RNA sequence: GCUUGAGUCUCGUAGAGGGGGGUAGAAUUCCAGGUGUAGCGGUGAAAUGCGUAGAGAUCUGGAGGAAUACCGGUGGCGAAGGCGGCCCCCUGGACGAAGACUGACGCUCAGGUGCGAAAGCGUGGGGAGCAAACAGGAUUAGAUACCCUGGUAGUCCACGCCGUAAACGAUGUCGACUUGGAGGUUGUGCCCUUGAGGCGUGGCUUCCGGAGCUAACGCGUUAAGUCGACCGCCUGGGGAGUACGGCCGCAAGGUUAAAACUCAAAUGAAUUGACGGGGGCCCGCACAAGCGGUGGAGCAUGUGGUUUAAUUCGAUGCAACGCGAAGAACCUUACCUGGUCUUGACAUCCACGGAAGUUUUCAGAGAUGAGAAUGUGCCUUCGGGAACCGUGAGACAGGUGCUGCAUGGCUGUCGUCAGCUCGUGUUGUGAAAUGUUGGGUUAAGUCCCGCAACGAGCGCAACCCUUAUCCUUUGUUGCCAGCGGUCCGGCCGGGAACUCAAAGGAGACUGCCAGUGAUAAACUGGAGGAAGGUGGGGAUGACGUCAAGUCAUCAUGGCCCUUACGACCAGGGCUACACACGUGCUACAAUGGCGCAUACAAAGAGAAGCGACCUCGCGAGAGCAAGCGGACCUCAUAAAGUGCGUCGUAGUCCGGAUUGGAGUCUGCAACUCGACUCCAUGAAGUCGGAAUCGCUAGUAAUCGUGGAUCAGAAUGCCACGGUGAAUAC
């Protein structure tokens, strides 16, 4: 077990954080497990909508929740009666009165939470692997993407040993710190245990 | 030193003497990064060597330093399979380093009262050469020239 | 060329002597060719042996030491005199310059 | 009949072809003698052995046996085995030149016959060296061996036997045809032989290669190519070239030659890797050069074992063993002993009742039971809903239960080692190869050059953080150069220069110079500069390896318990102790111990918190209590250092373990089982056996300080600064 978590490498270089709250210590606590527990919830009641990123921010005792989704529309819906439901239980949840936005992913093929949730479906579905992520690999590489590494693992197709059978495509440069290297993962809870999808974009050098 | 040649670092000379021979000295004898404790005894026991012999600070100190310099060492060379003990001839900078290495180590040795005792009585008896680094000096000659039929 | 660094400005120009003096003729055939006139059969075997591998007609100026292996036109001459290949080259970039015209 | 096959004759040539006889010169051994004297010989080192009865060395004379240096050459001759001084005698074959003659007389060959290395056998000689056996000495765990010192058969000759060898070009003989190159050796012809030349033509032979063949490797006009003639032999591995029988042999044995049984392979060549006590080149505290440790002592902590009611579980070469655990009194806790509960401690959905909540008492170890007030927090053709608590059935909940060899995720490791691959192309029947190798260079598959490769990816480098210098901005709480007075303290007015703070820039790239180098990469040296050649440090850990670690962080497939393997409680245990190991701390002292005075830090933490000042206590601390959510206040005095005095080489004024007494704090609670203080006690230990570890420069060593976990509990861990080496051939 031995690569460093490539968001986390870029935190300060080019990536941004997902909760951008100043806190003292005696709130920063509070404010983190309030963090969990609304994407925790808003991750679970959003599982069709395809979400990629929940970014919180807390101006002044009320946070504001911004949903990075490919589909607004399921998550809207007909006349926002989904968004006024979900700053409700937002705002039952952290306690502040609720803000919510929602940030429309288009190009939903080049964002890595999308291509493992994805990829995670189809296996879930009993579809074959090599199918699902190369697939997945030329759609993604389809439009832009300097690069694509998807990566499966564990016991894939049933078997009795786990593998892991990766593939890549382009220029993946993950030692490079100004790579704009968009790497999410998800796990595929299968009739056999839990296969787990990684997967790497590169988009651009800077 | 697989690859690495190296250069040497520059020691500050000594703060009474303007001797890097003497700072030498009083680095080879300071212990656990002590260099002022160190500076003292070599200052007494170079000043009772001074006053003792009569002739002069560090000529007292470089005719006791010069009765126990190494003329050639022996060394391992595991060359043909076998261990042999060449003799070799010293170089100036490691011939000085192990004088003052056995005045020290031999002055450690001593049964005397203060540090400033024994090495003052170590290099008065090394002006005479009947110390225990002569001895020293005697037995890697005796190593050398007994193994000389090696070069 | 000057923008934003000298050394791999360098770098560069560079490359294009090593590109260019590689792929310095075929650099605006756009095509594959459909002949091949090579002036040492045995020196130059690798080219002589990827028309055959192509069906590309070669024209070669053999030597006695050279093979005649797949030289469609094989013609035997000296490979390695320079007023040999000067008389020999002007006398076919003499025939090639009339097309239709 | 005929001559192109085969053979005969003439003339020469080269030759270690054979058999017999003779002789010569070097050398070894022995014998006799001269000189001469303490070793010689031998080995990795030794010893056995020889030697003052005179060895070895050296000179002279003699005897004897075997072999024949130099020439000597993938040179020659022979059917093969094989044949090596020189000379003579007897003798076989080959080859060449011209001509003559015979005229198919030829080729192969089962049985048969002959020759046939070495060892061996028989009889008789010989016997210098060498040397199976043998003996002694070593080496070794053993050493019936390798090594040493001796040493018999044998090796040598004559005659007879044997009849085999990796008797091998592992390639039967004879003949024909089929591109080349460089040699060697031995003939012969022609041309100015104008020389150690030029042109041919035969015989034998060596190396490389074309087509072709070949499983490939390779063979390649001397075929393993293309054909013909005849012979020999093969039919899976083992058993087994063995047994029985026959023939041969003096014998040893040779030859001919099975079967039962047993296996599903045995084999050849080549490929990729790994390995080698193979070779070349190269690196790393790997060794060397040094400095300080560990192993010895006491204690701390972890582990194995033992004990136990339980001593919870996991981690076990490196890469487990102050590891999970950044902190076991109760809690944590998973374990043990008892007491208890069963839709449950934690969920969701029902149905009924009641707002919940708040202070009480008794029993017991807590929860269960018995009472008093408060109950309506807002809506309901009233059948209820919001929140919470009991009760009942469930579907379920629960599991730190098992499986890391079913998994994910996360991690260690080889290793921050420089590598690992792919596309297209080409080569090979193919596994695969090339690229990626080669000449240089590099920290680096780094970079250049070359090249059946051309390119590309992951990795290296760079981008990131920090540190080292300068500039700009802003200047509080931070700073004080110049000013004014000053309770002499940045203390105040004030100043924004400086330290500094933090943001933004500049800077270092082999950029410049000289030399060496394929005029290339680069290397070596020099200047400037705070820094010089990836400046220092960190982060960053390629494809994969160990079916490495974790099912006990979590998630998870399957299995299992579901009045129990789930849950609640009190007490205990995880702290046990004949022992063994790991990692640390403190020591053994004078480069020090103690007492007094005195100087210089950096980095941090802080509200259920850090807690000044002042008073009390010898002290740990207690009381009152400012200030500070913090460059402002507190933790908080840095200590080694220095200057004085004392101690004086003593188990001592070293060392502090252990133990008794008296306490402080935290916490419901310090008995099992805290931390600290005071008085008293004052072990072991005088530098650590075999062995072993860390470190290459602000490093090791040594000295303190802070933090996380935490009510309290570090000698551990993570950080911070002070002093500050040695050494690298």
């Amino acid at each position: 077990g031995q690569k460093v978590h490539p968001n986390g490498i870029r935190l300060g270089i080019v990536k941004p954080w997902n909760s951008t709250w100043f806190a003292n210590t005696k709130e920063f606590a509070d404010n983190l497990d309030s963090d969990f527990k609304v994407r925790q919830y808003l991750t679970k009641e959003l599982a069709k909508a395809s979400v990629s990123r929940i970014v919180i921010e807390r101006p002044a005792k009320s946070i504001r929740v911004t949903i990075h989704t490919a589909r607004p529309g399921i998550v809207i819906g007909k006349k926002g009666e989904d968004v006024e439901k979900l700053r409700k239980v937002v705002a039952d949840i952290a306690g502040v009165p609720a803000q919510i936005n929602i940030a429309e992913v288009r190009k939903p093929e080049l964002d890595a939470k999308l291509v493992a949730d994805s990829i995670t479906s189809q296996l879930e579905r009993r579809v074959m692997f090599r199918r699902a992520m190369k697939r997945a690999v030329q759609n993604a590489m389809r439009l832009g993407a300097k690069g694509i590494k998807v990566e499966v693992s564990g016991r894939l197709g049933g078997a009795e040993i786990a593998r892991t059978e990766w593939y890549r495509e382009g220029r993946v440069p993950l030692h490079t710190l100004r790579a704009d290297i968009d790497y999410n993962t998800s796990e595929a809870h299968t009739t056999y245990g839990v296969i787990g999808v990684k997967v790497w974009i590169f988009k651009g050098e800077i | 030193p697989r690859r690495r040649v190296i250069g040497q670092r520059k020691i500050l000379p000594d703060p009474k003497f303007g001797s890097e021979l003497l700072a030498k000295f009083v680095n080879i004898l300071m212990v656990d990064g002590k260099k002022s404790t160190a500076e003292s005894i070599v200052y007494s026991a170079l000043e009772t060597l001074a006053q003792r012999s009569g002739k002069s600070e560090l000529e007292a100190f470089e005719v006791a330093l010069e009765n126990v310099r190494p003329t050639v060492e022996v060394k391992s060379r595991r060359v043909g399979g076998s261990t042999y003990q060449v003799p070799v001839e010293v170089r100036p900078v490691r011939r000085n380093a192990l004088a003052m290495r056995w005045i020290v180590e031999a002055a450690r040795k001593r049964g005397d009262k203060s540090m400033a005792l024994r090495l003052a009585n170590e290099l008065s008896d090394a002006a005479e050469n009947k110390g225990t680094a002569v001895k020293k000096r005697e037995d890697v000659h005796r190593m050398a020239e007994a193994n000389k039929a090696f070069a | 060329f000057d923008k934003l660094t000298k050394k791999e400005a360098l770098m560069r120009t560079r490359e294009l002597e090593k590109l260019e003096n590689s792929l310095g003729g075929i650099k605006d055939m756009g095509g594959l060719p459909d002949a091949l006139f090579v002036i040492d059969a045995d020196h130059e075997h690798i080219a002589i042996k990827e028309a055959n591998n192509l069906g590309i007609p070669v024209f070669a100026i053999v030597d006695t030491n050279s093979d005649p292996d797949g030289v469609d036109f094989v013609i035997p001459g000296n490979d390695d005199a320079i007023r040999a290949v000067t008389l020999y080259l002007g006398a076919v970039a003499a025939t090639v310059r009339e097309g239709r015209s």
